[PDB]
RNA sequence: UGAUUCAUGAUAACUCGACGGAUCGCACGGCCUUCGUGCCGGCGACGCAUCAUUCAAAUUUCUGCCCUAUCAACUUUCGAUGGUAGGAUAGGGGCCUACCAUGGUGGUGACGGGUGACGGAGAAUUAGGGUUCGAUUCCGGAGAGGGAGCCUGAGAAACGGCUAC
RNA sequence: GAAACUGCGAAUGGCUCAUUAAAUCAGUUAUAGUUUGUUUGAUGGUACGUGCUACUCGGAUAACCGUAGUAAUUCUAGAGCU
């Protein structure tokens, strides 16, 4: 190709969008933004698909041009805007607030939060280093660059960021013994506790994690995102508290729930 | 005797209306016309104006005596004019239509000045 | 063979005809923008000094300055200049066009010549807004560099 | 950082510096110093430069491809393999130039030839193992009658752009 | 508000499978070997003043108006404005 591609064909769209294969030839093609477009959830799907607030393409545009939807504290009128993990979507007109979090099956879910727990987010640091005139600054994994961080915050750690003041308010030091929610691979959605980290010089670091219900698993460093200090997490969990289960467990769940109805 | 029975029904303040699935039952009838559906719906939802009501995508289930479709109740005439497509308003009688002819629709206008 | 006459100093223009040999000896073998004495064009032109610049020929090809040959050259010339004014033509586009040379000769049809000689509050608010932001940028600096300085 | 003369800072100079807002919308609304659109001051639009991010590309490592030996040597002066210094490029690199060395591939099939050969995801038949197919809607590549050269632009060697044959 | 200048886009999409057999391509790497309009976050002094808190405002072109050429074309020349 002689340049950038602007269409996303529906069969090539991410599998966790759950777009149906006969519903057209194209998919929304998330615009560039603070998330990598293969791990984001555009606003078209948040409004039209999940929340069923709109029935068509153009209805979503009619919603956005009216400045209702607010993403992480600012009003975003772009229709394919790449909202992502741990963002907040707010509709003040309905006074309703959602944190984007994973479910155990690896798909984004809009977990309702309160207005208290919507003025802040958590963000993992990509790196820390100096800038022009010796000023230190840190990178997040969603584009944000903060200058003059606490000189302790190192790479791969977590920070709490108030949306009002837009500065840090606390942080978690990435290390063994903290709760972490996996954001990639087959284990995405599963929360757990860091039990082991094994280094490998020249390759990816691997993390070994143990769920609260005992199930043990592992991932690589880039796919782990600490939530809280100690066993208690700092943010709300969705319908399942990040606990993966076998297919037989949910078969039992359906049939056992089929006797009360 | 026809009945009306709406489901999956939710009021949104973003587009200032309420959406629902109509599941009219008409034992003995062929099907319910959308105008009569409009009228009947007005007197369960008391709309003061039977022009903000829209119905579409009706199926008439195999075997008869049952029809489903989608229903929109607005709260203004203004909201229905901004939040509804033109052809739907034309169907409800709030607008008028035009046509096209594609040669010289732009082609020879390109080339004079 | 024909000549469009105009004067900007008043704003007039009209075209006239000549087919006399000796009437056009000092018309030929001379270039665009070259001053020509009106004495040869006739007795009706003394005091007038004519400035010849432009005027196409048969087939409607103009002249270009700098092609010193009464020929029909083929130049690859950029869009927007004289003799090529292509519209709907993709900035960066060039054409090889046919044009006649600068030196007036017999092969030309019509000459164009002229007559050298006849015989607020808003802006101020915007400016002070920009200034009031330039100041608070360094206000923010001295605030934010120092909160980190004492640590 | 697995790893850097790293990030980054100081210093001495340099450049005929791409740059560092002469722009546009509604809203009004505190208060006099000439009480003078008066001192202000907001919410936005567009635009300049740097870093990071995102959208990507370009090069790139390892392993893997059908038939043919009635195709056993092939490449190398003229770049073939490597070295040094350059030039060019967005950048690595014989990419190209100068000089120097004599290498490099090959019965584990090089080089050549055929392909009615774009590659893959896949398709048909399938006890198992297999055999054959894959122009075609998804991914990657390539082309726009055949070659070649370009301008514009962040991005094209573009063809519903240009120039030449 | 038409037209017109300015900006942007037209390098995506669509079609085809000719050339191409370590080539493309697939899984897997690398950039400490680079470019990246745009999105998003952060950021921005000194232009000369002998650095002692800023120092003035250009001409010219379309749309228009008008005289033409050529058999001809979003082929084209000259003049008056802004
Ligand atoms: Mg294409
Ligand atoms: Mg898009
Ligand atoms: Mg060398
Ligand atoms: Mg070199
Ligand atoms: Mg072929
Ligand atoms: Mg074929
Ligand atoms: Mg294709
Ligand atoms: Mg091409
Ligand atoms: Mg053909
Ligand atoms: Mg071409």
């Amino acid at each position: 190709a002689r340049g950038l591609k602007k269409h996303l064909k529906r069969l090539n769209a991410p599998s966790h969008w759950m777009l149906d294969k006969l519903g057209g030839a194209f998919a929304p093609k998330p615009s560039s933004g603070p998330h990598k477009a293969r791990e984001c959830l555009p606003l078209i799907l948040i409004l039209r698909n999940r929340l069923k607030y709109a029935l068509t393409y153009r209805e979503v545009q009619s919603i956005l041009m009216q400045r209702h939807i607010m993403v992480d504290g600012k009003v975003r009128t772009d229709k394919t805007y790449p909202a992502g993990f741990m963002d907040i979507i707010s509709i003040p007109k309905t006074g309703e607030n959602y944190r984007l979090l994973y479910d155990t099956k690896g798909r984004f879910r809009l977990h309702s939060v309160r207005d208290e727990d919507a003025k802040f987010k958590l963000c993992k640091v990509r790196s820390v280093q100096f800038g022009q005139k010796g000023i230190p600054y840190l990178n997040t994994y969603d584009g944000r660059t903060i200058r003059y961080p606490d000189p302790l915050i190192k790479a791969n750690d977590t920070i709490k960021l108030d949306l009002e003041t837009n500065k840090i308010v606390d942080f978690i030091k990435f290390d063994v013994g903290n709760v972490v929610m996996v954001t990639g691979g087959r284990n995405t959605g599963r929360v757990g506790v860091i039990k082991n980290r094994e280094k490998h010089k020249g390759t990816f670091e691997t993390i070994h994690v143990e769920d609260a219900q005992g199930h043990q698993f592992a991932t690589r460093l880039g796919n782990v995102f600490t939530i809280g200090k100690g066993t208690k997490p700092w943010v709300s969990l969705p319908k399942g508290k990040g606990i993966k289960l076998t297919i037989i467990e949910e078969q039992r769940k359906r049939d056992a729930a089929a006797q009360a109805a | 005797a026809v009945t009306l029975r709406t489901r999956k029904f939710m009021t949104n303040r973003l587009l200032s209306r309420k959406q629902f699935v109509l599941e009219v039952i008409h034992p003995g009838r062929a099907n319910v016309s959308k105008a009569d559906l409009k009228e009947r719906l007005a007197k369960i939802y008391e709309v003061k104006d039977s022009n903000c009501i829209f119905v579409f995508k009706f199926r008439t289930h195999f075997g008869g005596g049952k029809s489903t479709g989608f229903g929109l109740i607005y709260d203004n005439l203004e909201a229905a004019k901004k939040f509804e497509p033109k052809y739907r308003l034309i169907r409800n009688g709030l607008a008028t239509k035009v046509e096209k002819s594609r040669k010289q629709i732009k082609e020879r206008k390109n080339r004079t000045k | 063979m024909k000549l469009n006459i105009a004067n900007p100093t008043t704003g007039c223009q009209k075209k006239v005809e000549i087919d006399d040999d000796m009437k056009l000896r000092n018309l030929y073998d001379k270039r665009i923008s070259q001053e020509v004495v009106g004495d040869l064009l006739g007795e009706e032109f003394e005091g007038y000094i004519f400035k010849i610049m432009g005027g196409c020929d048969k087939q409607g090809f103009p002249m270009k300055q700098g092609v010193l040959t009464p020929g029909r050259v083929r130049l690859l010339l950029h869009r927007g200049t004289s003799c090529f004014r292509g519209h709907g033509r993709r900035v960066g586009e060039r054409r090889r066009k046919s044009v006649r040379g600068c030196i007036v000769s017999q092969d030309l049809s019509v000459i164009n010549l002229v007559i050298v000689k006849k015989g607020t509050p808003l802006t101020l608010q915007r400016k002070r807004a920009r200034i009031a932001d330039k100041k608070k940028r360094i206000a923010k600096k001295k605030s934010e560099a120092a909160e980190y300085q004492k640590l």
